[PDB]
RNA sequence: CCAUAGGUUAAUGAGGCGAACCGGGGGAACUGAAACAUCUAAGUACCCCGAGGAAAAGAAAUCAACCGAGAUUCCCCCAG
RNA sequence: UUUUGUAUAAUGGGUCAGCGACUUAUAUUCUGUAGCAAGGUUAACCGAAUAGGGGAGCCGAAGGGAAACCGAGUCUUAACU
RNA sequence: AGGACCGAACCGACUAAUGUUGAAAAAUUAGCGGAUGACUUGUGGCUGGGGGUGAAAGGCCAAUCAAACCGGGAGAUAGCU
RNA sequence: GUAACGGGGCUAAACCAUGCACCGAAGCUGCGGCAGCGACGCUUAUGCGUUGUUGGGUAGGGGAGCGUUCUGUAAGCCUG
RNA sequence: GUUUAUUAAAAACACAGCACUGUGCAAACACGAAAGUGGACGUAUACGGUGUGACGCCUGCCCGGUGCCGGAAGGUUAAUU
RNA sequence: AAUUCCUUGUCGGGUAAGUUCCGACCUGCACGAAUGGCGUAAUGAUGGCCAGGCUGUCUCCACCCGAGACUCAGUGAAAUUGAACUCGCUGUGAAGAUGCAGUGUACCCGCGGCAAGACGGAAAGACCCCGUGAACCUUUACUAUAGCUUGACACUGAACAU
RNA sequence: CUUUAAUGUUUGAUGUUCUAACGUUGACCCGUAAUCCGGGUUGCGGACAGUGUCUGGUGGGUAGUUUGACUGGGGCGGUCUCCUCCUAAAGAGUAACGGAGGAGCACGAAGGUUGGCUAAUCCUGGUCGGACAUCAGGAGGUUAGUGCAAUGGCAUAAGCCAGCUUGACUGCGAGCGUGACGGCGCGAGCAGGUGCGAAAGCAGGUCAUAGUGAUCCGGUGGUUCUGAAUGGAAGGGCCAUC
């Protein structure tokens, strides 16, 4: 960072933002994953049984990630608009 | 001897999806009143690291 | 009692006569309207002449106090 | 200098508000001018000059 | 005055040494911050006191998160 | 050796022989390369000891936004051509 | 009688020559000043380092003093050669 | 110390002009040789016979290598 | 008399003398976290500091700044409440 | 003037000749009354100037006695040193040449002398700048702080008037 | 309940008195053949001194440091940022302690728009008309003027005047110009909403180029974005801004 005596940018510029508390317990599933959850449930912690997001996570969501294969009951997990029609055009279930 | 941080570097730049660095614009503090609202309107949004200053802030983020 | 001076503004032409630009983009920075903006060319509140419209940059003298014009015609 | 800064207040509880300047001894009364309010969206009312 | 000091004698022990960890009592500046006084170097070098096959900590007025993990010294993550 | 430049009357060596100056540690990043590959590797720790076990964890496939969140989008703005 | 007088031993150091890889890390040779006094000396003892002691020159503190000597932080820092 | 043609000497061996020769360089050319890259002639883990070119060099950057000392293949292989 | 031993012996430091000023003694000061020693087994005709330097003739003018002595009514004024 | 810049001031005094000295004047660049003023007999290895003495200090050096130099024997060092087949002059060039150029001069090696040169030896310039260097000193620099001082609660309480 | 006295208590102040902690480097006794020391008695003092905690003052006594750079050595003197011209060799840039000047402000209209308007100075004539206040005539043609330095602009005026007003609007942004950088600047057009006009239209500040301050720490005000168990809260965030 020294850029001569010169103020260098890292202090030449400003701060900004602040860190929530969040980030850090809540995953983002793909669908090349969930079929490994080795019991056809997809639930809050069959997830984390398989070792596919991490132990704390309390949250978690599942995109549009591609290959959507065996039919799966996502359960207490939200689903985005692309990813229910994956999901559903290859059976599976969507509840609360 | 795992590395430290410049933290100072660490609260005024993100990384982005490809590998450059966001950041905000200096002179958005104080003293706002004689300056333009137009001159204003174009420094809220973020920006990027040049290609001139990549150079070093990336030696000052291994962990980003 | 002296030295002392002013910064370049780098004004001068930046598009001649011939010359393919985009709209927006600037063709003379200026500090009174030695070149005046011509059909199809814009001026700003420097003026600074930029490009209306897409095409190439002309040069001409118009109108009876041999004014410089610039203007740009499509292509 | 010896040209104050100013707030003008939204004449309709927003808080928005610009900041100009003022000779506040050659014109002591307080400012009042429309001005858009972008959260009413519409030239309202602008009050103070302190 | 009683009394306590004070005195006398036996037996018993303690006295000092030598590396290192440990525990605690004391505690710098150079240096770095391309000046330097906050901060750094460091609770580091040094002082002393003491000590075991180790010491010191040790058994929830500790955490958790409305589900539960349960003394406590240590190895890698968490994590620069 | 140093300089713009040195027979330079600028510096160093009297001669010899031996000694005598870009290393060690961990990170992180580029390259050459190996294995493996939408997956790649485990750390301690166990030990029949470099074998084998151990995926806690870390890198990646998805990032936009301070964050809420949304997600092949997203942030802007009341919405954007 | 006197920090009187001339003046050896004693003490000290104004002048000059030598000596400068000297005989000697200040001395010798020719003169010098003081020599019963704030004298001179033996033997011991006491002051310890931003401290001493100084009739004050930053003088002396073991041939070292604008901060003595040994070992330690220590391969301090060296943007300099 | 000649000491204001590098010297001796020069009335041209000075100067102007027109010519025509001749010396003069690590340049050009000639002959032999090496490397880099470039292509063909052709096939091939090519190499060339070729063949266009190119090869002064600080700092500095790239690339290919020689040898020392120690371990293994090495109870192998040398060696009175 | 004294001095920079080891280039400065002097017009320098000291001296008796003179002045100012602190000091009632468990003094003031000075050494030392403190005990306790010096001062002094002295007691203001005595002790400390500071300036001046025998003897002679003498030491004027300024209190605004500056530094000290005294002042205590009013201004500002900390902890605490 | 131990102060005086101008200044060798001016004037007298001494001398043949006196930027010093002595005397004076006052124009005090820029004396002063205990950071003492003026003057003082005595004392002083103290500073300045002069005079009778004395002279090799000198004019200007002559001659002599000894110690080393010098010759033999015995013993035996030193700093320095890229390498030496280590010359003059002129010019040249990192601008002052034993090494270049031109040119002149010179048989090859000692021992005794001098010291002009080797930008001689010795010392990583003591002047001088520069380093965001260092170390002791200063004060109405900064910032803290010992000592001194102000207080407040505590050690630390009992009565009475107001 | 409105108001106050008494007393008891409580504690606040001012003085006087006491004695028991607290001092005694007053005398005597004892441990005892002891100038220490302790205990004991007694006199003297006494809620004071002295000491610890904190607090205002003092403090080169002693400590740590700072004490700019440039510069035709350094110091002295001057400079340090911006703007205009110039050297600058007819695109941009270009140097020195080269040559001349300026800025650290101003404006609620000295801003937008709609309509509409034209200077400097000679000659002649004219009340008080004086060389030059003012009316008139022609000559004259931006030398005037531009809120101020220079330069380039200016008549369709950017100059001068007015009625209406707020576009000095908030959101944005094709494309560029200039920067090592941070940044700096030009802008047709778009949504919203606006002013003025009959309208086409013109307005996102002042003819333009000076009018300057990054980062931090903190301050307002809105914003449900965050809220360390939960609900709020605090602090953190963003926008506005000092
Ligand atoms: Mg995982
Ligand atoms: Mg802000
Ligand atoms: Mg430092
Ligand atoms: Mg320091
Ligand atoms: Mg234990
Ligand atoms: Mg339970
Ligand atoms: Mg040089
Ligand atoms: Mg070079
Ligand atoms: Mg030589
Ligand atoms: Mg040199
Ligand atoms: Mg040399
Ligand atoms: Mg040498
Ligand atoms: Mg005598
Ligand atoms: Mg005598
Ligand atoms: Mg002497
Ligand atoms: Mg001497
Ligand atoms: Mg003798
Ligand atoms: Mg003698
Ligand atoms: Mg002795
Ligand atoms: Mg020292
Ligand atoms: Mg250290
Ligand atoms: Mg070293
Ligand atoms: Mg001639
Ligand atoms: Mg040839
Ligand atoms: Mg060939
Ligand atoms: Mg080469
Ligand atoms: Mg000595
Ligand atoms: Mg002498
Ligand atoms: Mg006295
Ligand atoms: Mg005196
Ligand atoms: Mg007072
Ligand atoms: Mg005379
Ligand atoms: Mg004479
Ligand atoms: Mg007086
Ligand atoms: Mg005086
Ligand atoms: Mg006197
Ligand atoms: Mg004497
Ligand atoms: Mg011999
Ligand atoms: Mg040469
Ligand atoms: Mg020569
Ligand atoms: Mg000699
Ligand atoms: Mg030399
Ligand atoms: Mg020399
Ligand atoms: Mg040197
Ligand atoms: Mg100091
Ligand atoms: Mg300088
Ligand atoms: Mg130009
Ligand atoms: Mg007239
Ligand atoms: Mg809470
Ligand atoms: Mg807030």
């Amino acid at each position: 960072g020294f850029e001569g005596g010169q103020m260098p940018l890292y202090r030449r510029l400003p701060k900004f933002g602040f860190t929530s508390r969040k980030a850090a317990i809540t995953a983002e599933i793909r669908l090349s994953d969930l079929a490994k959850v080795e019991g056809g449930v997809v639930d809050l912690n069959t997830l984390k049984a398989a070792n596919i997001i991490g132990i704390q996570i309390e949250f978690a969501k599942v995109i549009l990630a591609g290959e959507v294969t065996t039919p799966v009951t996502v359960r207490g997990l939200r689903v985005t608009k692309g990813a229910r029609a994956a999901i559903e055009a290859a059976g599976g279930k969507i509840e609360e | 001897p795992k590395i430290k941080t410049v933290r100072g570097a660490a609260k005024r730049f993100k990384k982005t999806g490809k590998g450059g660095f966001k950041h905000k614009h200096a002179n958005l503090r104080h003293i706002l009143t004689k300056k333009a609202t137009k001159r204003k309107r174009h420094l809220r949004p973020k920006a990027m690291v040049s290609k001139g200053d990549l150079g070093l802030v990336i030696a000052c983020l291994p962990y980003a | 009692r002296n030295g002392r001076d002013s910064e370049a503004k780098r004004l001068g032409v930046k598009r001649f006569g011939g010359e393919s630009v985009l709209a927006g983009s600037i063709i003379v920075r200026q500090r009174g309207t030695k070149f005046h903006a011509g059909a199809n060319v814009g001026c700003g509140r420097d003026h600074t002449l930029f490009a209306k419209a897409d095409g190439k940059v002309k040069f001409e003298v118009k109108g009876p106090k041999n004014r410089k014009f610039i203007s740009i015609e499509a292509e | 200098g010896i040209r104050e800064k100013i707030k003008l207040v939204s004449s309709a509880g927003t808080g928005h508000f610009y900041t100009t300047t003022k000779n506040k001894r050659t014109k002591p009364e307080k400012l009042e001018l429309k001005k858009f309010d972008p959260v009413v969206r519409q030239h309202v009312i602008y009050k103070e000059a302190k």
